[PDB]
């Protein structure tokens, strides 16, 4: 069972944050 | 020994025969040719 570091292709830990008026 | 005798005929300096070669101890390096492939993978498992 493979699990990934934060150093992967789209498995980062600074999530998108999304605008207010989105 | 060759010191031993360079007093005494000089009673009465590099060696630039002897050319060395570079081996180089392989640096712990993933990607750069001539290192050895310990420590962190390319793949984040």
């Amino acid at each position: 069972k493979r699990v990934p570091n934060p150093n992967f292709l789209g498995n980062c830990n600074i999530k998108d944050f999304k605008p207010p008026y989105i | 020994r060759d010191t031993r005798r360079k007093r005494r005929q000089g009673r009465s300096l590099p060696d630039i025969a002897d050319i060395p070669r570079t081996f180089r101890t392989p640096v712990p390096s993933t990607l750069m040719p001539g290192g050895v492939d310990v420590g962190p993978s390319v793949e984040s498992y």
